[PDB]
DNA sequence: GCCTTGACCTTCCCCTTGCTGGAAGGTTTAACCTGTGTGCAGTCTGACGCGGCG
DNA sequence: CGCCGCGTCAGAGGAGGTTAAACCTTCCAGCAAGGGGAAGGTCAAGGC
Protein backbone atom coordinates (compact mmCIF):
# COMPACT_ATOMS: atom_id res chain seq x y z
CA UNK A 1 0.00 0.00 0.00
CA UNK A 2 0.97 3.56 0.59
CA UNK A 3 2.40 3.99 4.03
CA UNK A 4 0.92 7.15 5.50
CA UNK A 5 -2.58 5.87 4.75
CA UNK A 6 -1.90 2.74 6.76
CA UNK A 7 -0.29 4.65 9.61
CA UNK A 8 -3.18 7.13 9.85
CA UNK A 9 -5.63 4.25 9.82
CA UNK A 10 -3.73 2.59 12.66
CA UNK A 11 -2.55 5.84 14.28
CA UNK A 12 1.17 5.00 14.10
CA UNK A 13 3.78 6.79 12.00
CA UNK A 14 6.28 5.46 9.48
CA UNK A 15 9.05 6.03 12.00
CA UNK A 16 7.49 3.91 14.75
CA UNK A 17 6.44 1.35 12.17
CA UNK A 18 10.01 1.09 10.93
CA UNK A 19 11.25 0.68 14.48
CA UNK A 20 8.85 -2.24 14.92
CA UNK A 21 9.98 -3.60 11.56
CA UNK A 22 13.65 -3.45 12.51
CA UNK A 23 12.71 -5.32 15.68
CA UNK A 24 11.51 -8.16 13.43
CA UNK A 25 8.13 -8.17 15.14
CA UNK A 26 5.87 -8.30 12.05
CA UNK A 27 5.91 -9.48 8.48
CA UNK A 28 8.47 -7.51 6.47
CA UNK A 29 6.46 -5.62 3.85
CA UNK A 30 8.12 -5.71 0.49
CA UNK A 31 9.28 -2.53 -1.20
CA UNK A 32 8.51 -1.40 -4.75
CA UNK A 33 10.91 -0.47 -7.52
CA UNK A 34 10.76 3.06 -6.13
CA UNK A 35 11.16 1.86 -2.55
CA UNK A 36 7.75 2.31 -0.92
CA UNK A 37 7.10 -0.16 1.88
CA UNK A 38 4.49 -2.38 0.25
CA UNK A 39 1.93 -2.96 2.99
CA UNK A 40 -0.97 -5.42 2.85
CA UNK A 41 -3.86 -6.54 5.00
CA UNK A 42 -1.69 -9.10 6.79
CA UNK A 43 0.74 -6.32 7.64
CA UNK A 44 -2.21 -4.15 8.68
CA UNK A 45 -3.70 -6.55 11.19
CA UNK A 46 -0.29 -7.76 12.41
CA UNK A 47 0.48 -4.11 13.10
CA UNK A 48 -2.83 -3.68 14.89
CA UNK A 49 -1.95 -6.61 17.15
CA UNK A 50 1.60 -5.38 17.74
CA UNK A 51 0.10 -2.03 18.68
CA UNK A 52 -2.55 -3.22 21.07
CA UNK A 53 -0.30 -5.80 22.74
CA UNK A 54 1.96 -3.22 24.40
CA UNK A 55 -1.19 -1.28 25.21
CA UNK A 56 -2.21 -4.42 27.08
CA UNK A 57 1.41 -4.50 28.24
CA UNK A 58 2.95 -7.45 26.40
CA UNK A 59 6.36 -6.01 25.63
CA UNK A 60 8.26 -5.84 22.35
CA UNK A 61 9.38 -9.46 22.66
CA UNK A 62 6.11 -10.72 24.06
CA UNK A 63 3.98 -8.81 21.57
CA UNK A 64 6.22 -10.30 18.89
CA UNK A 65 5.36 -13.73 20.26
CA UNK A 66 1.68 -12.82 20.01
CA UNK A 67 2.37 -11.92 16.37
CA UNK A 68 4.23 -15.12 15.48
CA UNK A 69 1.25 -16.93 17.00
CA UNK A 70 -1.00 -14.78 14.79
CA UNK A 71 0.94 -16.35 11.92
CA UNK A 72 0.75 -19.80 13.54
CA UNK A 73 -2.50 -21.74 12.89
CA UNK A 74 -1.61 -24.34 15.56
CA UNK A 75 -1.47 -21.62 18.24
CA UNK A 76 -2.31 -22.69 21.79
CA UNK A 77 -5.03 -20.49 23.28
CA UNK A 78 -3.97 -22.21 26.50
CA UNK A 79 -0.52 -20.63 26.27
CA UNK A 80 -2.10 -17.30 25.26
CA UNK A 81 -4.12 -17.24 28.45
CA UNK A 82 -1.06 -18.19 30.51
CA UNK A 83 0.72 -15.18 29.00
CA UNK A 84 -2.37 -13.11 29.76
CA UNK A 85 -2.68 -14.04 33.41
CA UNK A 86 1.08 -13.85 33.94
CA UNK A 87 1.01 -10.23 32.81
CA UNK A 88 -2.07 -9.80 35.00
CA UNK A 89 0.14 -10.94 37.89
CA UNK A 90 2.96 -8.51 37.06
CA UNK A 91 0.47 -5.65 36.77
CA UNK A 92 -0.98 -6.70 40.12
CA UNK A 93 2.39 -6.61 41.85
CA UNK A 94 3.10 -3.29 40.12
CA UNK A 95 -0.16 -1.92 41.54
CA UNK A 96 0.70 -3.29 44.97
CA UNK A 97 4.18 -1.79 45.18
CA UNK A 98 2.81 1.50 43.87
CA UNK A 99 0.26 1.28 46.66
CA UNK A 100 3.11 0.81 49.13
CA UNK A 101 4.69 3.90 47.60
CA UNK A 102 1.58 6.07 47.88
CA UNK A 103 1.01 4.79 51.41
CA UNK A 104 4.47 5.86 52.56
CA UNK A 105 4.17 9.11 50.58
CA UNK A 106 0.96 10.01 52.36
CA UNK A 107 2.35 8.91 55.73
CA UNK A 108 5.19 11.39 55.17
CA UNK A 109 2.89 14.09 53.78
CA UNK A 110 0.21 14.10 56.47
CA UNK A 111 2.85 14.30 59.21
CA UNK A 112 4.45 17.33 57.56
CA UNK A 113 2.91 20.61 58.84
CA UNK A 114 2.97 22.40 55.50
CA UNK A 115 3.57 25.68 57.32
CA UNK A 116 6.17 27.08 54.86
CA UNK A 117 8.86 26.13 57.38
CA UNK A 118 12.44 25.07 56.79
CA UNK A 119 12.00 22.46 59.55
CA UNK A 120 10.27 20.08 57.15
CA UNK A 121 10.21 16.61 58.78
CA UNK A 122 10.09 14.92 55.38
CA UNK A 123 13.39 16.45 54.24
CA UNK A 124 15.39 15.69 57.37
CA UNK A 125 13.94 12.17 57.71
CA UNK A 126 14.81 11.37 54.09
CA UNK A 127 18.46 12.03 55.02
CA UNK A 128 20.28 9.94 57.61
CA UNK A 129 21.39 12.90 59.73
CA UNK A 130 20.75 14.14 63.26
CA UNK B 1 8.08 18.22 -30.95
CA UNK B 2 11.32 19.57 -29.49
CA UNK B 3 11.78 22.15 -32.25
CA UNK B 4 8.07 22.97 -32.01
CA UNK B 5 8.17 24.36 -28.53
CA UNK B 6 11.48 26.13 -27.88
CA UNK B 7 10.04 29.62 -27.82
CA UNK B 8 7.99 28.38 -24.89
CA UNK B 9 11.30 27.59 -23.21
CA UNK B 10 12.84 31.00 -23.71
CA UNK B 11 9.60 32.60 -22.51
CA UNK B 12 9.66 30.63 -19.26
CA UNK B 13 13.36 31.17 -18.81
CA UNK B 14 13.30 34.90 -19.28
CA UNK B 15 10.56 35.02 -16.74
CA UNK B 16 13.01 33.15 -14.49
CA UNK B 17 16.08 35.12 -15.61
CA UNK B 18 15.93 37.25 -12.47
CA UNK B 19 19.58 37.76 -12.07
CA UNK B 20 20.57 34.56 -10.33
CA UNK B 21 22.86 32.79 -12.79
CA UNK B 22 22.88 33.35 -16.61
CA UNK B 23 20.68 32.82 -19.70
CA UNK B 24 21.95 29.95 -21.82
CA UNK B 25 22.51 27.28 -19.19
CA UNK B 26 18.97 27.93 -17.97
CA UNK B 27 17.76 27.63 -21.55
CA UNK B 28 19.55 24.33 -22.09
CA UNK B 29 17.99 23.07 -18.90
CA UNK B 30 14.64 24.05 -20.34
CA UNK B 31 15.50 21.94 -23.35
CA UNK B 32 16.13 18.79 -21.31
CA UNK B 33 12.91 19.89 -19.64
CA UNK B 34 10.98 19.69 -22.86
CA UNK B 35 12.64 16.39 -23.76
CA UNK B 36 11.39 14.53 -20.74
CA UNK B 37 8.03 16.26 -21.05
CA UNK B 38 7.56 14.74 -24.48
CA UNK B 39 9.18 11.47 -23.40
CA UNK B 40 6.07 10.46 -21.43
CA UNK B 41 3.18 12.41 -22.95
CA UNK B 42 -0.34 11.05 -22.81
CA UNK B 43 -2.17 12.60 -25.75
CA UNK B 44 -5.67 11.25 -25.13
CA UNK B 45 -6.18 13.59 -22.19
CA UNK B 46 -7.15 16.05 -24.94
CA UNK B 47 -5.19 18.90 -23.36
CA UNK B 48 -2.49 20.90 -25.07
CA UNK B 49 1.09 19.68 -24.63
CA UNK B 50 2.21 23.12 -23.51
CA UNK B 51 1.10 23.15 -19.92
CA UNK B 52 2.12 19.66 -18.84
CA UNK B 53 5.52 20.29 -20.34
CA UNK B 54 5.63 23.78 -18.85
CA UNK B 55 5.44 22.77 -15.23
CA UNK B 56 7.96 19.98 -15.74
CA UNK B 57 10.26 22.66 -17.19
CA UNK B 58 9.62 24.88 -14.18
CA UNK B 59 10.74 22.09 -11.89
CA UNK B 60 13.89 21.46 -13.89
CA UNK B 61 15.13 25.02 -13.85
CA UNK B 62 14.03 25.89 -10.31
CA UNK B 63 15.89 22.81 -9.16
CA UNK B 64 19.08 23.51 -11.08
CA UNK B 65 19.17 27.17 -10.04
CA UNK B 66 19.12 25.85 -6.49
CA UNK B 67 21.80 23.21 -6.95
CA UNK B 68 24.11 25.70 -8.67
CA UNK B 69 24.49 29.51 -8.55
CA UNK B 70 26.58 29.52 -5.37
CA UNK B 71 30.09 28.81 -4.25
CA UNK B 72 28.29 27.37 -1.23
CA UNK B 73 25.94 24.47 -1.83
CA UNK B 74 22.80 25.22 0.16
CA UNK B 75 20.34 22.32 -0.26
CA UNK B 76 16.86 22.99 -1.37
CA UNK B 77 14.81 23.14 1.79
CA UNK B 78 16.89 25.93 3.23
CA UNK B 79 16.42 27.75 -0.06
CA UNK B 80 12.65 27.53 -0.05
CA UNK B 81 12.59 28.53 3.61
CA UNK B 82 14.53 31.66 2.69
CA UNK B 83 12.17 32.40 -0.18
CA UNK B 84 9.12 31.98 2.04
CA UNK B 85 10.70 34.15 4.70
CA UNK B 86 11.45 37.04 2.39
CA UNK B 87 7.98 36.93 0.84
CA UNK B 88 6.69 37.28 4.38
CA UNK B 89 8.97 40.11 5.43
CA UNK B 90 7.91 42.15 2.41
CA UNK B 91 4.36 42.13 3.75
CA UNK B 92 5.58 42.84 7.25
CA UNK B 93 7.32 46.01 6.04
CA UNK B 94 4.29 47.01 4.07
CA UNK B 95 2.26 46.97 7.17
CA UNK B 96 4.60 48.11 9.96
CA UNK B 97 6.28 50.89 8.00
CA UNK B 98 9.48 49.18 9.12
CA UNK B 99 11.66 46.17 8.81
CA UNK B 100 10.25 43.40 11.03
CA UNK B 101 11.60 41.91 14.25
CA UNK B 102 12.76 38.25 14.19
CA UNK B 103 10.40 37.27 16.99
CA UNK B 104 7.38 38.72 15.19
CA UNK B 105 7.60 37.15 11.77
CA UNK B 106 9.02 34.01 13.39
CA UNK B 107 5.98 33.45 15.59
CA UNK B 108 3.90 34.21 12.52
CA UNK B 109 6.08 31.66 10.73
CA UNK B 110 5.49 29.24 13.61
CA UNK B 111 9.06 28.38 14.57
CA UNK B 112 11.57 29.59 17.16
CA UNK B 113 14.04 32.43 16.86
CA UNK B 114 17.16 30.26 16.80
CA UNK B 115 16.52 28.82 13.34
CA UNK B 116 15.63 32.23 11.93
CA UNK B 117 18.79 33.71 13.37
CA UNK B 118 20.95 30.95 11.95
CA UNK B 119 19.32 31.27 8.52
CA UNK B 120 20.22 34.95 8.65
CA UNK B 121 23.77 34.17 9.76
CA UNK B 122 24.09 31.83 6.80
CA UNK B 123 22.40 33.58 3.94
CA UNK B 124 24.79 36.15 2.49
CA UNK B 125 27.19 35.45 -0.37
CA UNK B 126 30.96 35.95 -0.62
CA UNK B 127 32.60 39.22 -1.35
CA UNK B 128 35.03 39.07 -4.26
CA UNK B 129 38.68 39.25 -3.07
CA UNK B 130 39.63 41.79 -5.75
CA UNK B 131 37.02 44.33 -4.68
CA UNK B 132 38.52 47.85 -4.47
CA UNK B 133 38.41 48.94 -0.84
CA UNK B 134 40.47 51.75 -2.30
CA UNK B 135 38.11 54.38 -3.65
CA UNK B 136 40.32 54.49 -6.74
CA UNK B 137 42.67 51.78 -8.07
CA UNK B 138 45.19 52.37 -5.29
CA UNK B 139 44.36 49.23 -3.32
CA UNK B 140 42.58 45.93 -3.62
CA UNK B 141 41.21 43.99 -0.69
CA UNK B 142 43.62 41.11 -1.24
CA UNK B 143 46.49 43.27 0.03
CA UNK B 144 45.27 44.00 3.56
CA UNK B 145 45.05 40.48 5.01
CA UNK B 146 47.61 38.24 6.65
CA UNK B 147 48.64 34.62 6.84
CA UNK B 148 47.54 33.95 10.41
CA UNK B 149 48.50 30.30 10.12
CA UNK B 150 52.13 29.78 9.37
CA UNK B 151 54.93 30.36 11.89
CA UNK B 152 56.86 32.94 13.80
CA UNK B 153 60.67 33.14 13.89
CA UNK B 154 61.10 34.21 17.51
CA UNK B 155 58.84 31.31 18.44
CA UNK B 156 61.04 28.91 16.51
CA UNK B 157 64.08 30.16 18.41
CA UNK B 158 62.04 29.92 21.61
CA UNK B 159 61.25 26.27 21.01
CA UNK B 160 64.81 25.46 19.98
CA UNK B 161 66.36 27.06 23.07
CA UNK B 162 63.77 25.37 25.27
CA UNK B 163 64.73 22.01 23.80
CA UNK B 164 68.42 22.69 24.36
CA UNK B 165 67.71 23.61 27.98
CA UNK B 166 65.59 20.49 28.45
CA UNK B 167 68.07 17.89 27.26
CA UNK B 168 70.88 19.79 28.96
CA UNK B 169 68.88 19.17 32.14
CA UNK B 170 68.39 15.54 31.11
CA UNK B 171 72.11 14.85 30.75
CA UNK B 172 72.58 15.97 34.35
CA UNK B 173 70.42 13.06 35.49
CA UNK B 174 70.97 9.32 35.12
CA UNK B 175 71.03 7.77 31.64
CA UNK B 176 68.37 5.10 32.14
CA UNK B 177 65.90 7.48 33.80
CA UNK B 178 66.33 10.25 31.23
CA UNK B 179 66.06 7.80 28.32
CA UNK B 180 63.00 6.12 29.84
CA UNK B 181 61.47 9.59 30.05
CA UNK B 182 62.39 10.32 26.43
CA UNK B 183 60.41 7.28 25.34
CA UNK B 184 57.73 7.99 27.93
CA UNK B 185 57.21 11.44 26.41
CA UNK B 186 58.62 10.94 22.91
CA UNK B 187 61.66 13.18 23.10
CA UNK B 188 64.09 12.94 20.20
CA UNK B 189 62.01 10.23 18.50
CA UNK B 190 58.87 9.88 16.40
CA UNK B 191 56.61 8.14 18.88
CA UNK B 192 55.32 8.03 22.45
CA UNK B 193 55.11 5.18 24.95
CA UNK B 194 53.53 4.62 28.32
CA UNK B 195 53.60 2.70 31.60
CA UNK B 196 53.38 -0.88 30.40
CA UNK B 197 55.01 -0.50 26.98
CA UNK B 198 58.12 1.24 28.31
CA UNK B 199 58.22 -0.95 31.40
CA UNK B 200 58.00 -4.31 29.69
CA UNK B 201 60.50 -3.08 27.14
CA UNK B 202 62.75 -2.55 30.15
CA UNK B 203 61.06 -4.91 32.64
CA UNK B 204 57.71 -5.60 34.26
CA UNK B 205 57.62 -2.93 37.00
CA UNK B 206 54.54 -0.68 37.19
CA UNK B 207 54.09 1.22 40.49
CA UNK B 208 57.73 1.67 41.39
CA UNK B 209 58.18 2.95 37.83
CA UNK B 210 55.69 5.67 38.73
CA UNK B 211 57.66 6.35 41.90
CA UNK B 212 60.89 6.35 39.86
CA UNK B 213 59.68 9.15 37.63
CA UNK B 214 58.40 10.82 40.81
CA UNK B 215 61.87 10.84 42.39
CA UNK B 216 63.10 12.04 39.00
CA UNK B 217 60.88 15.08 39.56
CA UNK B 218 62.21 15.32 43.12
CA UNK B 219 65.82 15.47 41.94
CA UNK B 220 64.57 17.82 39.22
CA UNK B 221 62.45 20.21 41.30
CA UNK B 222 65.68 21.14 42.95
CA UNK B 223 65.99 24.97 42.92
CA UNK B 224 69.26 25.05 40.94
CA UNK B 225 68.05 23.57 37.62
CA UNK B 226 64.65 25.24 37.32
CA UNK B 227 66.16 28.65 36.62
CA UNK B 228 67.35 27.67 33.15
CA UNK B 229 63.66 26.86 32.61
CA UNK B 230 61.97 29.31 35.00
CA UNK B 231 61.64 31.63 32.00
CA UNK B 232 59.58 28.97 30.24
CA UNK B 233 57.03 28.96 33.06
CA UNK B 234 55.64 31.87 31.07
CA UNK B 235 55.73 29.49 28.07
CA UNK C 1 60.06 59.70 8.67
CA UNK C 2 60.25 63.40 8.09
CA UNK C 3 63.58 65.13 7.52
CA UNK C 4 65.09 68.22 9.06
CA UNK C 5 68.46 69.88 9.27
CA UNK C 6 71.62 69.00 11.10
CA UNK C 7 74.05 71.89 10.57
CA UNK C 8 76.60 70.93 13.23
CA UNK C 9 77.30 67.66 11.47
CA UNK C 10 80.05 66.03 9.49
CA UNK C 11 78.57 65.04 6.18
CA UNK C 12 79.40 61.36 6.63
CA UNK C 13 76.78 61.36 9.41
CA UNK C 14 73.01 61.55 9.80
CA UNK C 15 70.30 62.25 12.31
CA UNK C 16 68.17 59.51 13.78
CA UNK C 17 65.35 59.07 16.31
CA UNK C 18 65.97 56.48 18.99
CA UNK C 19 63.00 54.17 19.03
CA UNK C 20 63.20 53.58 15.29
CA UNK C 21 66.70 52.15 15.43
CA UNK C 22 65.83 50.47 18.71
CA UNK C 23 63.18 48.25 17.20
CA UNK C 24 65.16 47.91 13.96
CA UNK C 25 68.32 46.65 15.68
CA UNK C 26 66.30 44.53 18.10
CA UNK C 27 67.42 40.91 17.57
CA UNK C 28 71.05 42.00 17.51
CA UNK C 29 70.38 43.28 21.01
CA UNK C 30 68.66 40.05 22.02
CA UNK C 31 71.68 38.08 20.90
CA UNK C 32 74.34 40.07 22.65
CA UNK C 33 72.18 40.33 25.76
CA UNK C 34 72.23 36.55 25.87
CA UNK C 35 75.97 36.88 25.33
CA UNK C 36 76.43 39.18 28.33
CA UNK C 37 74.18 37.20 30.67
CA UNK C 38 71.70 39.90 31.64
CA UNK C 39 68.81 38.25 29.84
CA UNK C 40 69.30 34.50 29.98
CA UNK C 41 67.01 33.91 27.01
CA UNK C 42 64.86 35.72 24.52
CA UNK C 43 61.61 36.40 26.35
CA UNK C 44 63.42 38.04 29.25
CA UNK C 45 65.52 40.13 26.89
CA UNK C 46 62.42 41.29 25.04
CA UNK C 47 60.81 42.25 28.31
CA UNK C 48 63.88 44.26 29.31
CA UNK C 49 63.66 46.08 25.99
CA UNK C 50 60.03 46.87 26.72
C1' DG D 1 67.62 0.95 44.61
C1' DC D 2 65.45 -4.19 42.13
C1' DC D 3 60.83 -7.23 42.19
C1' DT D 4 55.80 -6.85 43.41
C1' DT D 5 51.27 -7.09 46.15
C1' DG D 6 46.76 -6.03 46.94
C1' DA D 7 43.53 -2.86 46.63
C1' DC D 8 41.52 1.72 44.85
C1' DC D 9 40.33 5.92 41.38
C1' DT D 10 39.48 7.92 37.21
C1' DT D 11 38.27 8.11 32.38
C1' DC D 12 36.54 6.16 27.90
C1' DC D 13 33.86 3.07 25.38
C1' DC D 14 30.02 -0.01 24.85
C1' DC D 15 25.41 -1.76 26.15
C1' DT D 16 20.06 -2.42 27.53
C1' DT D 17 14.02 0.29 26.64
C1' DG D 18 10.59 2.68 23.10
C1' DC D 19 10.57 5.50 20.44
C1' DT D 20 11.06 10.76 18.68
C1' DG D 21 13.14 14.51 15.91
C1' DG D 22 15.83 16.27 12.45
C1' DA D 23 18.87 16.54 8.41
C1' DA D 24 19.99 15.31 3.55
C1' DG D 25 18.09 13.60 -0.44
C1' DG D 26 14.77 11.65 -4.20
C1' DT D 27 10.12 11.62 -7.86
C1' DT D 28 5.31 13.48 -10.06
C1' DT D 29 0.92 17.68 -11.05
C1' DA D 30 -2.97 18.12 -17.06
C1' DA D 31 -6.94 25.58 -18.66
C1' DC D 32 -3.36 27.85 -20.67
C1' DC D 33 0.54 30.28 -22.14
C1' DT D 34 5.81 29.93 -28.00
C1' DG D 35 12.32 35.33 -31.09
C1' DT D 36 16.72 38.64 -26.20
C1' DG D 37 18.17 43.07 -26.17
C1' DT D 38 17.16 46.55 -22.03
C1' DG D 39 20.44 50.32 -20.78
C1' DC D 40 25.66 49.89 -21.40
C1' DA D 41 28.95 53.46 -23.87
C1' DG D 42 30.71 57.64 -24.52
C1' DT D 43 33.40 57.96 -29.05
C1' DC D 44 41.56 58.99 -25.60
C1' DT D 45 45.00 58.30 -29.20
C1' DG D 46 49.41 57.97 -32.03
C1' DA D 47 52.29 54.21 -34.33
C1' DC D 48 52.46 50.44 -36.27
C1' DG D 49 50.20 46.12 -38.53
C1' DC D 50 47.54 44.12 -41.70
C1' DG D 51 43.44 43.11 -44.99
C1' DG D 52 41.01 43.99 -48.53
C1' DC D 53 40.24 46.84 -52.11
C1' DG D 54 42.35 49.72 -56.39
C1' DC E 1 49.33 48.30 -56.54
C1' DG E 2 49.10 52.31 -52.30
C1' DC E 3 45.67 53.71 -50.07
C1' DC E 4 41.86 53.36 -46.75
C1' DG E 5 40.06 51.41 -43.19
C1' DC E 6 40.07 49.07 -38.85
C1' DG E 7 42.40 46.93 -34.74
C1' DT E 8 45.80 46.27 -30.52
C1' DC E 9 48.37 48.01 -27.69
C1' DA E 10 50.65 51.69 -24.67
C1' DG E 11 50.23 55.33 -21.20
C1' DA E 12 37.25 54.88 4.41
C1' DG E 13 34.45 50.94 4.84
C1' DG E 14 30.45 49.54 2.05
C1' DA E 15 26.41 46.16 -1.22
C1' DG E 16 21.99 45.06 -4.28
C1' DG E 17 16.31 42.29 -6.45
C1' DT E 18 12.43 37.16 -6.86
C1' DT E 19 10.72 33.46 -9.25
C1' DA E 20 6.21 25.80 -5.67
C1' DA E 21 4.20 22.46 -3.19
C1' DA E 22 2.94 17.26 -1.88
C1' DC E 23 4.40 12.24 -1.29
C1' DC E 24 8.36 9.28 -0.52
C1' DT E 25 13.60 7.10 1.26
C1' DT E 26 18.21 6.50 4.87
C1' DC E 27 20.60 7.50 8.85
C1' DC E 28 22.37 10.01 13.20
C1' DA E 29 21.30 12.42 17.82
C1' DG E 30 18.73 12.36 21.89
C1' DC E 31 16.03 11.02 26.30
C1' DA E 32 15.32 8.61 31.14
C1' DA E 33 18.38 5.48 34.32
C1' DG E 34 21.71 3.82 34.67
C1' DG E 35 24.99 -0.99 34.23
C1' DG E 36 29.45 -3.52 32.39
C1' DG E 37 33.91 -3.65 31.29
C1' DA E 38 38.74 -1.96 29.19
C1' DA E 39 42.92 0.39 30.54
C1' DG E 40 45.65 2.95 32.67
C1' DG E 41 47.25 4.94 36.81
C1' DT E 42 47.30 5.54 42.18
C1' DC E 43 46.51 4.83 47.52
C1' DA E 44 49.01 2.34 50.89
C1' DA E 45 52.24 -1.74 52.06
C1' DG E 46 55.85 -5.01 51.40
C1' DG E 47 60.46 -8.81 50.14
C1' DC E 48 65.70 -8.36 48.76
CU1 LIG F 1 7.82 19.79 56.61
Amino acid sequence: MNISDVAKITGLTSKAIRFYEEKGLVTPPMRSENGYRTYTQQHLNELTLLRQARQVGFNLEESGELVNLFNDPQRHSADVKRRTLEKVAEIERHIEELQSMRDQLLALANACPGDDSADCPIIENLSGCC
Amino acid sequence: MVEANLRLVISIAKKYTNRGLQFLDLIQEGNIGLMKAVDKFEYRRGYKFSTYATWWIRQAITRSIADQARTIRIPVHMIETINKLNRISRQMLQEMGREPTPEELAERMLMPEDKIRKVLKIAKEPISMETPIGDDEDSHLGDFIEDTTLELPLDSATTESLRAATHDVLAGLTAREAKVLRMRFGIDMNTDYTLEEVGKQFDVTRERIRQIEAKALRKLRHPSRSEVLRSFLDD
Amino acid sequence: SVITVGPYLRLHQCGLPKKMALELFKPFIYGKLELRGLATTIKAAKKMVE
